[PDB]
């Protein structure tokens, strides 16, 4: 049982062939924006299903890691769910040994640590989910993104998934360092509104904020509320 | 490629019939069982003359009354020579007696065709032991020498040649031995080494000879005994 | 031939493509013949001398306390398999304190050599045993094979050009279930004396036989003791 | 080269190491099993090679738990292997739960054993179709048949082997439900002698009210009574 | 299966290691961060990723990592691997303390990390750690010293060696080996980085001391705007 | 847990992984040693370490415990593992028998170790080759040269580096009895032998001597110059 | 059991008695309580008749493996050291033994003393055994390094003669060994009664 | 809490002459105060020329004879040579020692004859210490039979009787009288000793009864 | 040892010209409390061998499922070859010696008997592994009480008919009803003959309390 040989390896050019394919599988994923704001963040994403047939209260893409840290993805479906499982477990190891909710930076350390050995270690392919992190952690909010390589960077705004160059350029245009509450939600909504493939339905987007009282998903009556206030 | 535990479209294993080769590579050794002993010799093929020739161990004494003579891929035998002597003193330990030669040869040849890729813990072997050797030994049955293969096949032998001279020296040895020692089998075996000669007229620097006689235990020959024999030819 | 990485694969017709090729690897081995009477079963083997001269790589083996074998294929792998068969036959001497019956013996080695046929990167035990023993009923004789498929046979011959020995031995089954030891082993040696390359003699050197049955231990007849078995001219 | 490994699909979803094992029982002889109201009757074709093999040289009607049976088709090494681990499986059931093993659970258990053994490149699939069969006092004459794919179905008159293309037709035209197994032991020879189109030294075993949940090679008399269905 | 393995731990027919010198070409794609020692302490001088505004605050950067009170390390190549190994080697540092109550003289640490990284290129079939990271440090035994290592495994005292693209030859015409006077080492560092620049797109960090204990400074913002106007010509 | 058999027999008895290690020792430094009958002496033409090396950590010359010391040649990072395990088991052999550990035994441990990596499952046998010099309880300045096939020879020059077939044929020519004196003719023979290959010892060569179970002394480039000058003067 | 050993200018005498008790009933009057591990060294036994016999038996195996493996005679400090290693790593398990490891080597007469607790000391003279301290007394009254061969033999015979006379758990015979730079020899198999009539 | 040993009793004797070895026995195995059976042999025919006696705890005596029997067979066709007697004594010494820390509580005596033909007899403690002798009964009446054939065989504490070597008539009459004496005086008597006697031509086995109480 | 285990008391048996008869009382005595009355302690195995139990009954249910599973397993190999009562005795011996060898011992102390091909068999297997053969056996206090009546008649004549042996063990079982405290009235008597194993339970003992009214 098992293989115990790495399938991720170095090209003759000198680069990882599987990781750039993982960033291709991320770049073919659903678009998701994340905006660091002066008191709190907003992590919006786009839930377009096949038909109007499914339960849009069944699966989530905003979902917390146990205290005040939500994380949203773009790319492969269930590999995300594995990273939520591992991330909740690592946050609870940290909580049972140090008796505080985990600093966001350390959670990104350990999630980027567990995503690294799937670029090695016996036949496993890398995850191909570049999920991004939020978190209030004391004083000022944080935001990160763990690539399927294992790198991570903190910033003020980003996008990912489909056509993310337009998201990074557009958020580079419209960002202010004091831009703080629901205005961030506003520009997040008009970053997903940029493509969306049509009509901007409230059941096809969900956002999550970290407004100094724990990460919480937004109820579907609140997104449609600001979709009435467009 | 293909692995080690696969059979060849000829009929045998790949790694075994490849382990019959790298026995043509390497030095040549010969042995003659007689009625009052068994003589072993090997032309250990010194490369340069800038050097010390009396530390190329190709006649190795397993016990006091078993001496082996390896060839081929040298120093691959040291694990199974180690198993030969550890098994020897285990036999003397647990049973308080001497051994046969088919018990050490029985014990070593079990380790020959015992390898594989995916098996137990990685202290196992990958390639087969590419070293053919033969245990010259004296027993309470008789003096005898057991020619091994890398396949684990071991046979009774009284006149056996290994190494690169496994055809011409074996065919020469086929017609010159029938009777007994009477001191001249060791002088009619280096004569076969004298026909074999690769680099040098077989002086007491490039051949190692050792006999196992039932009166003594063994005798790894020193230099003046060797060149005492070479002077007689 | 992409079926060379190959005791996991199947040829597209039905073939597993190398554990029948281990059956080739015991067709290549030396010839032998065993048979059974109503009372005692015998084994007869000719021993190849690929050297100066030798004990000719002694074939038939003592495993037992009346369950004797006759190997024909790889020799180190044969010795591994008879250290298995030997050790658990003595284990059935230890625990149950009865003679281990021959059928359960050959069946559980038929389940022991069947495991590397199953799994990955492990060659089959390329040896064709020709085991023979006397349990409670008549003296059984089992060919087993590297394909782990034994046969409750009578009067079987396996090895190099042993098919001619079978076709002698197939048309002379009528004088079995009689034909005591002195005239039985003659009837097996003149069955063995067809696998030889048509030049005249079952010598005392190369022929080693084994006898097992009623009121006698599995007894090996070597270079000397085969000389009282002498007859036939063809 | 989407072949040669059981962990790799086809480009239309068809694991070729399973269907290559399926023809690997289609090149082996037949073994029919006929259900009726008092039990299940097996019958196996034999393809006796030489005269050197004696009667029952290779058993192909094994038994497992003193009531279920093992009419096998393919490689006898693999079939004998899963026969003995079926013996160990009913051993763990009877030792574990006390109650004598119902056959549906044994067929599902051996079925998922040989199926879960076809999910890995580190093993080959089995090359042996086989069928079970018994009845408890309140079970009904349960029999099941298991492919090398690992699928197990309850049948009435299933037939595996080389000539199952012929053998399924006569079992379908035979009256299936309401006869009392002794005649169908006799009638099994008619199926075996039809499907053998070339020593055919056949062999039968069953479980029935003449057995009370057991197995016997026939007892031995229908071998000289169902032999009298020559000339049909 | 043996058809699937990349076979990383194989010598080339030219004798070299294919997966190791592919890591050496991974350094030349992304890599900066030279290091200069003096009679006084040692400094790294580094480059960030690009001009992309969208970056709020790094506590330490993604380049300079703290290891003890008296050591630090900088990183080239693949940044996902080295993070792991630097936490790994950080563990090594602390357990030397647990074994010895010493602040781990840095050559012990570099030797340990190079032994485990050599162990990943020796066996296990995995890809090697694609990072040629380097180290600065101090011990009571030797002076201020920097070491430099690579994914092959060897290392050395590399008094002014840089890593990554555009390879250090100018430094081996400019470094005065006797005395260096660390302010002028900053000047030489912004010379080399000025040829290969405020703290938006540079990351320079020094190691100095006061009264025995070492001080690792990351050279906060306005010091870089001092040194960037310390040129006219260069 | 990687279990692929790497070091396998190809056809014509050629064990390709080991000969690939033979080019891997053919593509190294140029180590050389002389058994000079009361002294032993080494030398390895080093590269441009003066430009910016640290001479303390460029050592092809190490020390095992006090008397035995070796000069590896090839891959320069798989060697250091063999250095460490040689030092460890050398201290264990000081634990059991408590001797000034004989050079024969430790070089049998090195050759047995590399032969144990020509056997195990998937770990690439080393690309190093040693010069185990030293002494024993009674003088006897024995030299040993190992091999990636684990074959050690007790020869007296063994120039086994990269351009050292010319050095070993030179040392075949010019070592009979003129170097039986204390140190000067022996060290002159070594620095003559490496000045055959490259240039002057002010940048290139470094040596080490060992005298009668004391004082393993390296030679700084000020002292090497005197010998070089004498050789030049000739 | 009362063994004894002392070195001087000509090798070392190793002497021992020959009785083997079973608490109070005694088994044999003739026990070979000196193990001849090779024709250059020896080794004694001082209690736990299967323990000491097994561990000098196994010491004979290990030292013979050293003879084959490093083609030299084993140094006596190596044999005593590895004995102390193995019976050290069975310490506390009820193991009880004690021995001389004498024998000439390339440095000295040897005579190390290794027991169950793992002392492993060098020595000039020892006498381990059940009573055995009687032997200490009488041996250390007549011992000097400047002895010749014959009164050294009489020093051992009188020494463990009195140590077998006064002690209860000793007696039987006395064998005596004088090893030097050829290997051990045997000089006696006398019993206690003939020594008693020999010396009144 | 369990006491995994009992003392099933039994006394077994072996005498080494010059071409024979009288391995005596007894029969009655018994613990506590009730006897179990009167059939049980204690001399086991190992080879044609080696006979063990085996007394003490009977179940561990039995398993020990299974181990030394099965490993004698494991030797015999691993070297194509039967065991000698001293090699039986050696490997039984390391079987008895190999399980030391939960020991084989069994006193066993190995009779038989050597390679040259002269008889030998090896004695054992329950942890393994072999000495060759010409007497030494063992196991229940160990301290009862021993001083008689210290005198009538070894001739110790005895002046010039002009002692002759033993034979199959003097030593034959020397085994029956000591077991009727120990039948009188020991409690673990035996009712019928079965003297497995070994000779050069082969082996026979005389039986004669005792004091049955 | 740790708890009041549920025990029996005695399985006494004697062999006879013909077969061998063993007998035991049905009792599940929970340490001076007859907690289980109708409880069979006589195992049937294959048609030529029998088996009892005297000590712990839970370990006897363990042994009846491993003996039962082993004998049906080797029973369904076909090829004849059932277990002679050699092999049940020897396997049970090695099971118990290999069970106390790890100090986790089976606590029951049984007697197995059976009629082989030629003659009968009656073997004892102890808690510790003390195993032997005897013409007549008894376990527990029967080994103190039934054993004198058994090795008195069998010292006079070592040949018994079936009715003499059956009345003999009925009388011995009556004696154990009189003297053994952990003994119950009804008992299974059970005989294996040439025709096989048969168990005739349960029986009774005709008690003789006529000496009671002479006590003053």
């Amino acid at each position: 049982r098992g293989y115990s040989f790495s399938l991720t390896t170095f090209s003759p050019s000198g680069k990882l062939v599987q990781i750039e394919y993982a960033l291709a599988a991320v770049a073919g994923g659903a678009p998701s924006v994340g905006i660091k704001a002066a008191n709190g963040v907003v992590l919006a994403t786009e839930k377009k299903q096949k038909s109007i047939l499914y339960d849009e209260r069944s699966v989530h893409k905003v979902e917390p890691i146990t205290k005040h840290i939500g994380l949203v993805y773009s790319g492969m479906g269930p590999d995300y769910r594995v990273l939520v499982h591992r991330a909740r477990k690592l946050a609870q190891q940290y909580y049972l040994v140090y008796q505080e909710p985990i600093p966001t930076a350390q959670l990104v350390q350990r999630v980027a640590s567990v995503m690294q050995e799937y670029t090695q270690s016996g036949g496993v392919r890398p995850f191909g989910v570049s999920l991004l992190i939020c978190g209030w952690n004391e004083g000022r909010p944080y935001l990160f993104q763990s690539d399927p390589s294992g790198a991570y960077f903190a910033w003020k705004a980003t996008a990912m998934g489909k056509n993310y160059v337009n998201g990074k350029t557009f958020l580079e245009k419209r960002y202010n360092e004091d831009l703080e509450l629901e205005d961030a939600i506003h520009t997040a909504i008009l970053t997903l509104k940029e493509s969306f493939e049509g009509q901007m339905t409230e059941d096809n987007i969900e956002v999550g904020i970290c407004n100094e009282a724990g990460f919480r998903r937004l109820t579907p009556t609140e997104v449609k509320d600001y979709l009435a206030a467009i | 490629d293909r692995g080690v535990n696969t059979f060849s479209p000829e009929g045998r294993l790949f790694q075994v019939e490849y382990a019959i080769e790298a026995i043509k590579l390497g030095s040549t050794a010969i042995g003659i069982q007689t009625s009052e002993g068994v003589c072993l010799a090997v032309e250990k093929r010194i490369t340069s003359p800038l050097m010390e020739p009396s530390s190329i161990e190709k006649i190795v004494e397993i016990d006091a009354h078993i001496g082996c003579a390896m060839s081929g891929l040298i120093a691959d035998a040291k694990t199974l020579i180690d198993k030969a002597r550890v098994e020897t003193q285990n036999h003397w330990f647990t049973y308080n007696e001497t051994m046969t030669v088919e018990s050490v040869t029985q014990a070593v040849s079990n380790l020959a065709l015992q390898f594989g890729e995916e098996d137990a813990d990685p202290g196992a072997m990958s390639r087969p032991f590419g070293v053919a050797l033969l245990f010259g030994g004296v027993d309470e049955k008789g003096p005898q020498l057991f020619h091994m293969d890398p396949s684990g096949t071991f046979v009774q032998c009284d006149a056996r040649a290994i190494g690169s001279a496994s055809e011409g020296a074996q065919s020469s040895l086929q017609e010159v031995y029938h009777k007994s020692m009477t001191l001249k089998e060791a002088i009619k075996s280096s004569l076969i080494i004298l026909k074999q000669v690769m680099e040098e007229k077989l002086n007491a620097t490039n051949i190692e000879l050792a006999t196992v006689q039932p009166g003594q235990n063994f005798h790894m020959f020193t230099k003046e005994e060797l060149e005492e024999v070479i002077k007689d030819i | 031939n992409q079926y060379d990485n190959d005791v996991t694969v199947w040829s597209p017709q039905g073939r597993i493509h190398q554990i029948e090729y281990a059956m080739e690897a015991v067709k290549q081995g030396s010839a032998t013949v065993g048979l059974k009477s109503k009372t005692h079963a015998v084994l007869v083997a000719l021993k190849r001398a690929q050297s100066e001269l030798a004990a000719h790589q002694k074939k038939i083996l003592h495993v037992d306390n009346h369950i004797g074998i006759s190997i024909a294929g790889l020799t180190a792998d044969a010795r591994l398999l008879c250290n298995f068969m030997r050790q658990e036959c003595l284990d059935s001497r230890f625990v149950f304190d009865r003679p281990l019956p021959v059928s359960r013996l050959v069946s559980l080695i038929g389940s022991k050599t069947q495991i590397p046929t199953q799994r990955y990167g492990r060659r089959p035990y390329g040896v064709g045993l020709l085991i023979a023993g006397y349990d409670d009923m008549g003296p059984h004789i089992f060919q087993t094979c590297p394909s782990a498929n034994y046969f409750d046979c009578r009067a079987m011959s396996i090895g190099a050009r042993s098919q001619s020995a079978r076709t002698y031995l197939e048309r002379h089954m009528s004088e079995f279930m009689e034909c005591n030891l002195d005239e039985l082993v003659k009837h097996g040696l003149r069955a063995l004396r067809e696998t030889l390359p048509a030049e005249q003699d079952l010598t005392t050197k190369n022929v080693s036989i084994g006898i097992v049955g009623k009121d006698l231990e599995f007894t090996i007849y070597d270079d000397d003791d085969v000389s009282p078995f002498l007859d036939g001219l063809e | 080269g989407y072949d040669l490994s059981a962990s790799t699909f086809s480009p239309d979803g068809r694991v070729f190491q399973v269907e290559y094992a399926m023809k690997a029982v289609e090149n082996s002889s037949t073994a029919i099993g006929i259900r009726c109201k008092d039990g299940v009757v097996f019958g196996v074709e034999k393809l006796v090679l030489s005269k050197l093999y004696e009667e029952g040289s290779n058993k192909r009607l094994f038994n497992v738990d003193r009531h279920v049976g093992m009419a096998v088709a393919g490689l006898l090494a693999d079939a004998r292997s899963l026969a003995d681990i079926a013996r160990e499986e009913a051993s763990n059931f009877r030792s574990n739960f006390g109650y004598n093993i119902p056959l549906k659970h044994l067929a599902d258990r051996v079925a998922m054993y040989v199926h879960a053994y076809t999910l890995y490149s580190a093993v080959r699939p089995f090359g042996c179709s086989f069928m079970l069969g018994s009845y408890s006092v309140n079970d009904g004459a349960q029999l099941y048949m298991i492919d090398p794919s690992g699928v197990s179905y309850g049948y009435w008159g299933c037939a595996i082997g080389k000539a199952r293309q012929a053998a399924k037709t006569e079992i379908e035209k035979l009256q299936m439900k309401e006869m009392t197994c002794r005649d169908i032991v006799k009638e099994v020879a008619k199926i075996i002698y039809i499907v053998h189109d070339e020593a055919f030294e056949l062999e039968l075993s069953w479980v029935g009210e003449l057995t009370n949940g057991r197995h016997e090679i026939v007892p031995k008399d229908i071998r000289e009574e169902a032999e009298k269905y020559a000339k049909e | 299966s043996r058809r699937y393995d990349s076979r990383t731990t194989i010598f080339s027919p030219e004798g070299r290691l294919y997966q190791v010198e592919y890591a050496m070409e991974a350094i030349g794609h992304a890599g900066t961060c030279l290091g200069i020692l003096a009679n006084d302490g040692v400094l790294l001088a580094a480059e960030r990723r690009n001009i992309h505004k969208l970056l709020d605050e790094v506590f330490f950067s993604e380049k300079i990592y703290k290891l003890n009170e008296d050591m630090a390390c900088s990183v080239a190549g693949i940044t996902s691997d080295a993070n792991v190994l630097t936490n790994e080697l950080r563990l090594i540092a602390q357990r030397y303390l647990l074994q010895y109550q010493e602040p781990i003289p840095c050559e012990q640490l570099v030797t340990a990390l190079c032994d485990i990284k050599q162990a990943y290129t020796q066996f296990g079939g995995k890809r090697p750690f694609g990072v040629s990271l380097l180290y600065i440090g101090w011990d009571k035994h030797y002076g201020f010293q920097l070491y430099q290592s690579d994914p092959s495994g060897n290392y050395g005292g590399w008094k002014a060696t840089c890593i990554g693209n555009n390879s250090v030859s100018m430094l081996k015409q400019d470094y005065k080996e006797g005395e260096m006077t660390l302010k002028s080492a900053l000047a030489l560092a912004i010379k080399v980085l000025n040829k290969t620049l405020s703290a938006e797109k540079v990351e320079i960090a020094t190691l100095t001391r006061e009264n025995g204990k070492t001080v690792i400074r990351v050279l906060k913002q306005k010091e870089v705007e001092q040194l960037i106007k310390k040129h006219e010509e260069e | 847990s990687y279990d692929r058999a790497i070091t396998v027999f190809s056809p014509d008895g050629h064990l390709f992984q080991v000969e690939y290690a033979q080019e891997a020792v053919k593509k190294g430094s140029t180590a050389v040693g002389v058994r000079g009958r009361d002294i032993v002496v080494l030398g390895v033409e080093k590269a441009s370490v003066a430009k910016l090396q640290d001479e303390r950590t460029v050592r092809k010359i190490c020390a095992l415990d006090d008397n035995v010391c070796m000069a590896f040649a090839g891959l320069t990072a798989d060697a250091r593992i063999v250095i460490n395990r040689a030092r460890v088991e050398c201290q264990s052999h000081r634990l059991t028998v408590e001797d000034p550990v004989t050079v024969e035994y430790i070089t049998r441990y090195i050759a047995s170790l590399k032969q144990r990596y020509t056997q195990s499952n998937g770990r690439r046998p080393f690309g190093i080759s040693a010069l185990i010099v030293g002494f024993d309880f009674d003088g006897t300045p024995r030299l040993y040269q190992t091999d990636p096939s684990g074959t050690y020879h007790a020869w007296k020059a063994n120039a086994i580096g990269r351009g050292a077939k010319s050095v070993r044929e030179f040392l075949e020519k010019n070592y009979t009895d003129d170097a039986i004196e204390t140190d000067d003719l022996t060290i002159k023979l070594v620095i003559k032998a490496l000045l055959e290959v490259v240039e002057s010892g002010g940048k290139n060569i470094e040596l080490a001597v060992m005298r009668r179970d004391q004082s393993l002394k390296i030679l700084n480039p000020e002292e090497i110059e005197k010998y070089v000058a004498e050789i030049e003067k000739e | 059991t009362t063994t004894l050993a002392f070195k001087f200018r000509h090798g070392v005498i190793v002497a021992a008695d020959s009785r083997a008790t079973a608490g109070a009933y005694i088994a044999s009057q003739t026990v070979k309580k000196v193990i001849e591990i090779n024709p250059y060294l020896l080794g004694t036994m001082a209690g736990g008749a299967a323990d000491c016999s097994f561990w000098e038996r196994l010491l004979a195996r290990q030292c013979r493996i050293y003879e084959l493996r490093n083609k030299e005679r084993i140094s006596v400090a190596a044999a005593s050291k590895l004995l102390a290693n193995m019976v050290y790593q069975y310490k506390g398990m009820g193991l009880s033994m004690g021995t001389m490891i004498c024998g000439w080597d390339k440095r000295g007469p040897g005579l190390y003393y290794v027991d169950s607790e793992g002392n492993r000391i060098s020595g000039a003279t020892f006498s381990v055994g059940s009573g055995s301290v009687y032997a200490y007394g009488v041996m250390d009254r007549g011992y000097s390094y400047d002895l010749e061969v014959e009164q050294a033999y009489d020093l051992a015979r009188r020494a463990i003669y009195q140590a077998t006379y006064r002690d209860a758990y000793s007696g039987g015979a006395v064998n005596l060994y004088h090893v030097r730079e050829d290997g051990w020899i045997r000089v006696s198999s006398d019993n206690v009664a003939d020594l008693h009539e020999k010396y009144s | 809490r369990f006491s995994p040993y009992v003392f099933n009793g039994g006394t077994i004797l072996a005498i080494a002459g010059e071409d024979f070895a009288i391995v005596a026995s007894d029969t009655r195995l018994s613990e506590g105060f009730s006897i179990h059976t009167r059939d049980s042999p204690k001399c086991y025919k190992l080879t044609d020329k080696t006979v063990i006696g085996c007394s003490g705890f009977h179940g561990d005596c039995l398993t020990l004879t299974k181990i030394i029997e099965a490993r004698l067979k494991m030797y015999k066709h691993s070297n194509n040579k039967a065991m000698t007697t001293g090699a039986i004594a050696a490997m039984l010494s390391t079987i008895l020692y190999s399980r030391r820390f939960f020991p084989y509580y069994v006193y066993n005596i190995i009779g038989g004859l050597d390679e040259e033909g002269k008889g030998a007899v090896y004695s054992f403690d329950p942890v393994g210490s072999y000495q060759r002798d010409s007497f030494k009964a063992g196991g229940s009446a160990s301290a009862m039979l021993q001083p008689l054939l210290d005198n009538q065989v070894g001739f110790k504490n005895m002046q010039n009787v002009e002692h002759v070597p033993l034979s199959l008539d003097r030593a034959m009459r020397l085994v029956k009288d000591v077991f009727i004496s120990a039948a009188e005086r020991d409690v673990y008597t035996g009712d019928a000793l079965r003297i497995c006697i070994v000779t050069k031509e082969g082996i026979r086995e005389e039986t004669v009864s005792l004091r049955k109480d | 040892t740790q708890n009041p285990m549920v025990t029996g008391t005695s399985v006494l048996g004697v062999k006879f010209e013909g077969g061998v008869v063993i007998a035991a009382d049905m009792l599940g005595s929970y340490g001076s409390l007859a907690r289980f009355r109708n409880i069979s302690r006589i195992m049937r195995v294959n048609n030529s061998t029998m088996l009892g139990a005297s000590g712990d009954y839970a370990d006897f249910q363990y042994l009846k499922q491993v003996l039962g599973q082993m004998v049906i397993d080797e029973e369904l190999l076909g090829d004849g070859h059932s277990y002679s009562p050699r092999a049940i005795h020897s396997w049970l011996t090695r099971a118990m010696y290999s069970r106390r060898s790890k100090m986790n011992p089976l606590w029951n102390t049984m007697v197995i008997g059976g009629y082989a091909d030629g003659e009968s068999f009656l073997g004892y297997v102890d808690m510790l592994g003390v195993a032997y053969e005897a013409p007549s056996l008894a376990t527990g206090y029967g080994a103190y009480l039934a054993q004198p009546l058994l090795r008195e008649v069998l010292e006079k004549q070592p040949v018994l008919s079936q009715t003499e042996a059956r009345d003999l063990v009925e009388r011995c079982m009556r004696v154990l009803y009189y003297r053994d405290a952990r003994s119950y009235n009804r008992f299974q008597i059970a005989t294996v003959t040439e025709k096989g194993v048969e168990i005739e339970g349960p029986l009774s003992t005709e008690t003789n309390w006529d000496i009671a009214h002479m006590i003053s």
